[PDB]
């Protein structure tokens, strides 16, 4: 079966370069044209640019025309894709695409896996742990802000608290900060007597955090 | 044209 | 560039339903138009190409039609498999690809209420300078639900960020957070927090509400 | 010219095949090879090319990445490289030779073709299940479940052929496959014709005779 | 890829008409597109490439037309030995190749009624756990006939496949079988088996019946 891998991925800063790379398996490569499409965290998709199967001729979406290059080797069954002066707003996932092949049809049959490049002056930090307080069921939870990058993920009194847990999607602050919240419904019976305490973890800054969220004072 | 075919010809000629 | 935009946002539909989702150009595309499938974590799907053509190996319940601007992704019949998101591509000739923003295909279930709660700025945070009031919306459905923030019964706006989950995969429900951040003197200025939610499920609006202090 | 294909058979979903084509009576190295394939729908469908030197090879769309052609003109002979099989590529395949013109990708010149099927199922002789008969009377054998094709019915032997339909075997959802044999014969004679159907399907080394007796 | 589609599918003419099959493309293919004639159990053979040019050997009597998107294949005057199926074929610039489903031309005859005989099944399938029901369509001519099978009146789809043999080479007639399958369970807990068939020569559908376990 055909494969895509794409390559080169990680957070970069405005304004510096970055080199992405895609390679290609069971296929002739020589044979297609090859394409990058890029889906941002809001989930649009936009494609970015094509290379012929040659070499020959290219083309670029307005928004990176200039500061893009693709490229390609077919000795060595790899595509490239050079990006300069990079902004916040090309933080994406960026797929290498293989052009179908029919002559009328620009669609996309393979994909690859995708690589993340995230563009953020922010520095890697921890994040900041503070309860939401319960006071017949209650609703408790954690709040994790201002950390970087993404992601970390929450467990419950060690995983043994699945049921009614909900971690929502981390959102990104004016800061270049992301923060989230997990809540769990519990018994309103159960909050003099068991203890709740969140397992925050965030790799990139080393971090395990746990925190005994109990009803306020 | 940016979607112009950008695949090579599999029908060119390919004997000697 | 051309717009493309797909209509609706999301559709709520059960399995063995027929479902079509539009897709609308800002100029004319001919049959230049593609249909993709993706799923959460994954890649697009191929599904439809030159507007009505089924891509090889996609099940013969999916259909398409349309020419110009404006085209249709049809399901003969809803399966379990197809609760997912489909953008539309146009390919036309001198015209720089663009996509749809997606249409989210979600399953549908009755009615359910949400459960709010609102939880004022821990003592600790505070301690930072900073305030982030939470509103907390449990197991509700459908989706579209109003979050209304009202500091000393002001209505607030622009201080305040919302976050969704995803269809539940047990209940089919949906879980809300809205986290409205305030300085901590902007906090102390006032006295009555409250988050008003507007519901399908609500006879009433409900409002959970605190007093700074208390 | 000659064009001989080998190395067809059974393969299970997800193996390997390596399909071979002798070229005779032919400057092999001075034309572009072909495989084209036909499913048991009798479409055709064209599979791969390969040019004169190996200099290119390009494929169709339904087995880019899985399939790979490759030639060794020092000794007159196409290769296929199949993987990862699956159903959509049980068909017959055929070697074709490039015409020669410039701009005319047309075969003249074809091989016999060799049959791939792709299939879990094991080898499994038929069982042969009479239909019996009710101025025209019909009788037939069922023969099910049978792997793989073919089977060949007689009836007495040979000496009765007038009237015999033999149906093409079709194929079911357990993977094996399944005929019927039906003739239709004079009501006079079902009292004092014997009629025996002979079975026989050479992959299971299975020779079966069932009579077909009237029914009350 | 372009898609090649022939009109008709079938086409019944008798020797010495003049039959034309067409072929029509999604795209235009200028004149990069042949013809092959297939008979059962054979490779397929050259007829005309680059749209009108006969290949050689090929006998006068086929000529190919047409340009961009609709082609034609005409034989002058149709011999015993053309009765066959022909398929078209695209090699477009930068098109990879694509044949047409095919144009099977057949013999010409009256019409003529099929016998339909039913078949309950055999003792000796019901001890092995399936019951297979065959309904027999004998010598009929178009082979253009609808069958279906009623249990307890109740319609059947889904659970039957059909075969149709080569058009006969005395009479040039068609027959069909038609075998419905169930479970051993299933089987038992319905009485009436019925095959009703629709067909040309028909004035209403003949329906052949039988009750299980009952003469």
């Amino acid at each position: 079966q055909v494969q895509l891998v794409e390559s080169g991925g990680g957070v970069v800063q405005p304004g510096r370069s970055l080199r992405l790379s895609c390679a290609a398996s069971r296929l002739t490569f020589r044979n297609f044209g090859m394409h990058w499409v890029r889906q941002t965290p809001g989930k649009g998709l936009e494609w970015v640019a094509v290379i012929w199967h040659d070499g020959s001729n290219k083309f670029y979406a307005d928004s990176v025309e200039g500061r893009f290059t693709i490229s390609r080797d077919n000795s060595k069954n790899t595509l490239y894709l050079q990006m300069n002066s990079l902004r916040d707003e090309d933080t994406a996932i960026y797929y290498c695409a293989k052009d179908w092949g029919g002559a009328s049809d620009r669609v996309f049959d393979y994909w690859g896996r995708g690589t993340l490049v995230i563009v953020s002056s922010a520095s890697t930090k921890g994040p900041s742990v503070f309860p939401l307080a319960p006071s017949g069921t209650a609703a408790l939870g954690c709040l994790v802000k201002d950390y970087f990058p993404e992601p970390v993920t929450v467990s419950w009194n060690s995983g043994a608290l699945t049921s009614g847990v909900h971690t929502f999607p981390a959102v990104l602050q004016s800061s270049g900060l992301y923060s989230l919240s997990s809540v769990v419904t519990v018994p309103s019976s159960s909050l003099g007597t068991q203890t709740y305490i969140c397992n925050v973890n965030h790799k990139p800054s080393n971090t395990k955090v746990d925190k005994k969220v109990e009803p306020k004072s | 044209n940016p979607n112009a075919n950008p695949n090579a010809n599999p029908n060119a000629n390919p004997n000697a | 560039d051309i717009q493309m935009t797909q209509s609706p946002s999301t559709l709520s539909a059960s399995v063995g339903d027929r479902v079509t989702i539009t897709c609308r150009a800002s100029q004319s595309v001919s049959t230049s138009l593609a249909w993709y499938q993706q799923k959460p974590g994954k890649a697009p799907n191929l599904l439809i190409y030159q507007a009505s053509t089924l891509y090889r190996g996609v099940p013969s319940r999916f259909s398409g039609s349309g020419s110009g601007t404006e085209f249709t992704l049809t399901i003969g019949s809803l399966q379990p498999d197809d609760f997912a998101t489909y953008y539309c591509q146009h390919y036309n000739s001198y015209s720089r690809i663009t996509f749809g923003q997606g249409t989210r295909l979600e399953i549908k279930r009755t009615v359910a209420a949400p459960s709010v709660f609102i939880f004022p700025p821990s003592d600790e945070q505070l301690k930072s300078g900073t305030a982030s009031v939470v509103c907390l919306l449990n197991n509700f459905y459908p989706r579209e639900a109003k979050v209304q923030w009202k500091v000393d019964n002001a209505l607030q706006s622009g201080n305040s960020q919302e976050s969704v989950t995803e269809q539940d995969s047990k209940d089919s429900t949906y879980s809300l957070s809205s986290t409205l951040t305030l300085s901590k003197a902007d906090y102390e200025k006032h006295k009555v927090y409250a988050c008003e939610v507007t519901h399908q499920g609500l006879s009433s609006p409900v409002t959970k509400s605190f007093n700074r202090g208390e």
